[PDB]
């Protein structure tokens, strides 16, 4: 698994 | 604006709300939202705010959404026709939270 977390959240 | 075609996989939201099977999923610079196949109206609309990750594998793409999300808390699991398809969704997305945050500066 490859995962972003996201900066605008 | 990209739109891209998905299965909506029973695991997590989709088996919640039954959110299952071809959608097309159309990404602005703020929402992404879920159209279900020779529907006129979004099953469900999104803000990219509350989506706390979005990742890939093989050729699987995930949003994992929080607490204020229009659905509540929990995971949407998506398949696509292979891995070049979940990366573009994966960078594409995350290229837009980014350019959301940083429009702050």
């Amino acid at each position: 698994l490859y995962a972003s977390s996201n900066p605008a959240y | 604006k990209e739109v891209w075609q998905v299965i909506l996989k029973p695991k997590g939201l989709g088996q919640t709300k039954n959110l299952i099977g071809i959608y097309r999923l159309c990404l602005t610079s703020k929402t992404i939202s879920f159209v279900k196949l020779n529907s006129e109206a979004a099953a469900v609309v999104l803000q990219l705010m509350n989506i706390r990750r979005c990742g890939h594998s093989e050729n699987f793409f995930f949003i994992e959404v929080g607490r204020s999300a229009v659905t509540g808390p929990g995971e949407f699991w998506m398949q696509v026709d292979d891995s070049v398809v979940a990366q573009n969704m994966h960078e594409t997305i995350l290229e837009a939270m980014r350019a959301m945050s940083d429009a702050f500066r």
